[PDB]
RNA sequence: CCCCCCCCCCCCCCCCCCCCCCCCCCCCCCCCCCCCCCCCCCCCCC
């Protein structure tokens, strides 16, 4: 029973509630103990509680002296218990309770009038319960309440009476999932004083039941409505006619196996802001399906359309000009669809669009052709989302038309091809390019010069071709921060490849080739390819095979912070190496061969850490290379994760495996 | 305070309707803190709820299945009124009828009319009929049943010829204006009503009565209380 | 100029002979040397020599007195000279020479009798001269002459008269190479004396010349006969009929471009015994082409038939029965062809035959029908090859007709399949069975219970699947000697595969992913798969990636001589594990990372052998752990490679490096 | 005897991720051989 200010007893398997805890306690958690009654009398030293959380125990019944002790209590948890039974003096006392959770209590039936006796709360669960009927007392109260839960109820309709009791309530959730609901009377909704969402979620209605729900949601302050999983296969322009007089925001038709959008379905929703299609099975959106929509703010069409099946090839077809009443759409996520590709008049009509995404939104976009991109000429975007479309080359001038494109994402394809340099122009505020996990890419001296703009740049497993060559390609990217080359299998860098990026910060290299570029015997000398760097911060060299240090490489990185030689085969380093390096942080030196820890290498390294990854070293247990690395061991704040599992002396025998 | 006039036939032929209207001053017929609705008493048993009425939404209106489908309660929000309206009387019907206000949220009735004879010619709550008591010695009324231990049980006071009065309400609580010696406890399935030091003018017909899910009101058989 | 008994100045420059050698040297060699002159007065103290090879060199003219100081001289070298004239007196006074060569010394024409002084001479050499005639004297001389060479000459002719000279030698070999001879003589052969052997490689004869030829051959004790790269474009039944009147037993056709073969062209040959075809365009073969072939007891193939050509497809076709002329055939090399597959009357009639290679004889042999070899039912052969065939597939009962086959070599292949275990049917007596190189093979139960007399069995990167079955498949091979198992990656491995394989000589383990069974973390403990091989001498275990070795692994190989350990984790040995390898001779343990070698587990196996290699270990240098091993080191007679270059400690770094 | 709600614990299956070892293929670099070619220099023959 660990307290220091709240008390937590979660899985310790009591049965009875401890005695010995500081009055001044606030919040007694025991959640999954079996508790099989709870007396009060237990409670009289508890009297400064707020929340009292007993779910998922086996309390039958409770009594109205529990809230006798409890003064100022506010939070009432009896999640997963076997109340069944309700009665007005079993929450009479209680009144400043803010929260109520009664889920899976197996309540039957309210009974006369159980929450009369409360007005100020403000959340209400009832979900899980066996109740039949939404009448939860005869007279009104509640004033308070705001989020009322049902969900996986055994309600089968919603009664004008039953909701008489909010005729004066503002409630603004009204939970009704997994309830077979199936008929709907006038005034239901009418009746209760201030709605402003309902979710009927999992509710098996159909369309002529939503029709009839949106016709008794006709003026009410309704703002919400969750209709995931209804079953809604088809709508119509009368469908939604009931929202005409209403102000709803947020709609939600999600998992509703919706087969066809109806023409002028959505005209009757001018103040919708957040529409919701995903996972759908859509087979052909119209010209004017999406009309009168123009104030959505966010459409998600993750999985909205149908997939391809080889029996038909029914490969969803979107008409031209479909988005043109998006005046005002801001965010379009489209992912994982199966479209056969892009057209001309695709995308026409969104003049305020700002982030589209189409990761996997197409079957096979090989080529993007200089007029992919015609339709977003006038989009003001500035996130492109590409990733995992089978993009197998890219022409020049395909993004002439994104001239306020910032991020660009081509990751995750299948690009191979050589980079010209004018595949990228019109980017002319472009940021971020991301072309990661491709097939092949071979730069070339003004692959990146018309976008002097950009920033970051990352090619992790791309096998890079042609990256020595005498310009650097990077050269014109005075403003590049974040370059990645990790998993290229680079074997030949050139020492003016980084010069002249002044304000690069982070630099990954790891999982390449460069053993060769640091050995003395190299012909043509060392290369110093890491020169000029002022305001590198993290450095990453991992899995590179690198077996000697040249004694200049760290001689200008006076910002370096990480650095990453992990899995490496270094053995001996140079002495005075890490000595500009006066703001390092964190130093990985796992899986390597070093034996050998001196002050003389790793003196100025050690000045003022925070993390130290030498783990696999085969150390040499000697007085003359160890005694002075166990002894800053010894005395340090550098946080050395396994420090005495796996930084074992390999020799002398004598010290074989002593930590 | 809030007045319930009565009026109407004290005598109806058998076979007829009877129709009598209480007048409400000094409240609302469609009052939303209030329900409105007729009780009844023959001296050949105690008292007995025939219907209620209450403004919330719609017009709700419930009724005893003794009398339901006989009765009819209709408000006037013209004239701030409220009928009854029991049609095949019979002389079983012959008895006092009250008007009165049922006050949220625990339905205790803090109002009656002065009450109509009416004549018709050409769950259980029990109590001990008769405690007898001494002046000064405290008095225990007992009341049993189911409902006890189910519900809150209130305590209503009648002297002859006048409507009753509640002395208790959520089987401790008093009202104002009551003496400080009326007191009320509930243990288990037996409800109590100690009046600490009974004066004679505690000499009085006292029932207890609570509320019910089914049949909404529920009285006890009356327990007559002497002062020797 | 060392010598001990021989004399050798290869390469040397010398200008002059050396005065300091001994005098009884026998043979003094002075070849690739500057010797412009040779007199014979620094030969006064070399009066012993035998052979004198002063070939590669500059000497213009000889001196009879040479041969003067000489008295028994028999070998006498002048290759690539320009002694370019010859006189009576050069080499009159050598008279026991037995071995004369005039390589390449521009001799252009012999003028009266250079070798008439001589009678003991056995070979002369007059190769890549400028001869015109093959006129060597007036009279007759050279009486034990019996290898005559005149290639890469300018002869155009043989006539009658230039070979009176050789009236009573006895040639065995007449060399004609490379001479554009275009016309023969009567009687140009019937002169000489007894001609066993003619040569005329790289002479363009043609067809009617190489008839004429064979005419002029006739009733002559000729016995071999090579015609390589002599243009023999086609053959008929009358090309060789003048071969009807002699023996010929040797007869090559190499290089000739036959296209084609006439029908009953080689009945005139019925003592022929060894054919050659190799490396010719023959585009079809005649039932009747080898007819009258009846005692060829060798006959090669190689590359003999037309390759595949796109254009036509031109597919070179064996008719069927085309071998039954060669009933005493016992070795048919017929490798590096293009034969569109095996039929049934194929090689049918060879009921002496003991040797077929088919080594890439097939373009695609894709399946081995059981009807594949029913063509050899009869004969009885004993090895059979059949490599590079790109054999896909191998049914049941395919070699049931070789009851004699002792050598199966399937390896280079493609096969994938699960071997069964009834496509060995019917090898009562075979031995080794080769099946290296192929795509993916699945062992069963009883894969090899149908040949127990096998004793050979390589499965080197064949990728073995359920080898590791409960019942061993290797149990039946009772006799099984040599077993390869590398390069498969083998996971699991049984305790019980090597059961009862008492004979087992030569094991390889090599290349596989054997290191879990071995580990002591193993569940169900490590894997002692090398019992019960009392017989084991071979066992290899390079690049297994082991970490540990069980004590008792090697407890009962009495008889182990050659252990391969090399490329593999080993860090630590048990102590005690070399006791039984009482008779070890190679010990390998090279690329580890031993770092202590001591005599608890490295002494009995120090006993007595001839080689170690542990030469890329990360030794410690330490009195503990590698003082007994250096002081072993420098008193030892076994060989250990690159002692003082690759045995560097790796740590303390006091001795890094240092051997 | 039945229908359910919880607490604790032990197996089994699927998927994701990480790590060790190994195989195959490929890339970069170096070395050792074989063949061919080119140039420089010296020494002779016709």
């Amino acid at each position: 029973t660990v307290s220091h200010e709240v008390a937590d007893c979660s899985h310790l398997k009591l049965t009875q509630v401890p005695d010995d805890l500081p009055t001044n306690i606030t919040v007694l958690n025991l959640t999954h103990n079996q508790l099989r009654r709870l007396p009060a009398a237990n409670f009289t030293r508890y009297s400064q509680l707020t929340s009292l959380d007993v779910g998922f125990n086996t309390i039958s019944k409770l009594e109205p002296e529990l809230c006798q002790k409890l003064p100022m209590l506010k939070v009432l948890n009896l999640q997963h218990n076997e109340l069944s039974q309700l009665s007005d003096k079993t929450f009479a006392f209680c009144t400043n309770l803010t929260e109520l959770h009664l889920m899976s209590n197996s309540i039957q039936k309210i009974k006369n009038n159980p929450f009369v006796k409360q007005k100020n709360l403000i959340t209400l669960d009832l979900s899980h319960n066996g109740l039949s009927s939404t009448k939860l007392g005869t007279q009104v109260q509640l004033e308070n309440l705001q989020e009322l839960l049902l969900s996986n109820n055994k309600i089968q309709a919603l009664k004008s009476e039953e909701l008489d009791i909010f005729a004066n309530s503002s409630l603004k959730k009204l939970e009704l999932s997994s309830n077979q609901i199936k008929e709907f009377s006038p005034g239901c909704f009418h009746a209760i004083g201030r709605l402003f969402g309902l979710f009927l979620n999992n509710v098996q209605l159909g369309p002529s039941l939503t029709e009839k729900l949106c016709l008794e949601l006709a003026n009410t302050s309704i703002r919400n409505l969750s209709l995931s999983n209804s079953q809604l296969s088809t709508t119509s322009n009368t469908t939604f006619l009931g929202l005409k007089w209403t102000n709803l925001t947020m709609l939600d038709l999600s998992y509703n196996n919706l087969n066809v959008v109806g023409n002028d379905s959505f005209a009757w929703l001018p103040q919708l802001e957040y529409f919701f299609l995903e996972y759908n099975n859509i087979q052909h959106l119209f010209s004017h399906s999406l009309h009168g929509l123009f104030n959505v703010r966010y459409l998600n069409l993750k999985r909205s359309f149908t997939k391809q099946s080889i029996s038909l090839a029914s490969l969803p077809k979107i008409d031209d000009f479909s988005f043109q009443w998006l005046k005002c759409l801001e965010h379009l996520n489209m992912e994982d669809n199966d479209i056969p590709g892009i057209k001309s008049n695709m995308f026409t009509g969104l003049i305020n669009l700002k982030y589209l995404s189409l990761s996997n939104s197409f079957t096979s976009l090989r080529t993007l052709t200089n007029e992919t991109f015609v339709s977003l000429a006038h989009s003001p975007l500035h996130i492109l989302n590409l990733t995992k479309n089978k993009i197998s080359k890219i022409e020049s001038d395909a993004f002439s038309w994104l001239g306020h494109l910032e991020v660009l994402d081509l990751g995750l394809n299948e690009i191979g091809q050589e980079l010209t340099g004018q595949e990228w122009r019109g980017l002319e505020n472009i940021f971020e390019i991301y072309l990661s996990y491709n097939k092949y890419l071979q730069l070339t001296r003004n692959s990146f010069a018309l976008v002097p703009s950009l920033q970051r740049l990352m090619l992790r497993r791309v096998a890079l071709k042609n990256v020595d060559s005498s310009p650097s390609p990077f050269q014109p990217l005075r403003n590049l921060t974040i370059l990645d080359l990790s998993n290229n299998n680079i074997a030949n860098i050139n020492d003016d490849m980084l010069e002249g990026l002044e304000k690069l910060e982070i630099l990954d290299l790891q999982h390449n080739n460069l053993a060769r570029l640091w050995k003395h015997a190299n012909p043509g000398g060392p290369i110093y390819f890491l020169k000029g760097l002022s305001h590198l911060h993290i450095l990453n060299l991992e899995s590179n095979g690198f077996d000697e240090i040249p004694v200049e490489v760290f001689k200008d990185l006076f910002e370096l912070k990480i650095i990453d030689l992990g899995l490496n085969n270094l053995n001996t380093l140079p002495a005075s190496v890490f000595n500009n390096q006066v703001s390092l942080k964190s130093l990985n030196l796992q899986k390597n061969l070093i034996t050998s820890v001196e002050k003389k290498v790793f003196g100025p390294a050690f000045r003022n850490l925070t993390e130290l990854d030498m783990r696999f070293n085969p150390f040499d247990c000697t007085c003359e290379s160890i005694a002075w690395f166990v002894n800053w061991i010894n005395e340090t704040h550098t946080n050395i994760p396994e420090l005495s599992s796996h930084y074992l002396c390999n020799t002398p025998p004598h010290y074989h495996g002593f930590p | 305070q809030v007045q319930l006039q009565q009026s109407g036939p004290g005598l109806v032929k058998p076979s007829q309707t009877l129709s009598l209207t209480c007048a409400i001053s000094g409240d609302s017929v469609s009052s939303n803190s209030a329900a409105w609705g007729w009780i009844r008493q023959s001296p050949g048993r105690g008292l007995e709820w025939l219907g209620i009425i209450q403004k919330r939404s719609k017009w709700y209106n419930n009724y005893a299945v003794s009398v339901k489908s006989r009765i009819t309660i209709n408000p006037d929000t013209s004239k701030n009124q409220f009928s009854l309206q029991l049609n095949s009387v019979t002389p079983e019907d012959t008895a006092v009828y009250y008007c009165a206000r049922y006050s949220y949220p625990f339905y205790s009735i803090d109002y009656w009319g002065q009450g109509t004879l009416v004549t018709v010619s050409s769950s259980v709550l029990t109590q001990p009929p008769s405690v007898s008591v001494a002046p000064g010695q405290t008095a225990r009324i007992s009341c049993s049943g189911d409902n006890i231990g189910s519900y809150y049980v209130h305590w209503y006071q009648q002297k002859p010829g006048q409507a009753p009065v509640l002395v208790i309400y959520e089987d401790s609580e008093r009202p104002s204006g009551i003496p400080e010696r009326f007191s009320g406890s509930n243990s288990g399935n037996t409800a109590t009503l100690t009046i600490s030091g009974t004066q004679a003018e505690d000499e009085a017909d006292y029932y207890c009565s609570s509320y019910d899910d089914p049949n909404f009101q529920v009285f006890g058989g009356g327990t007559k209380l002497t002062v020797l």
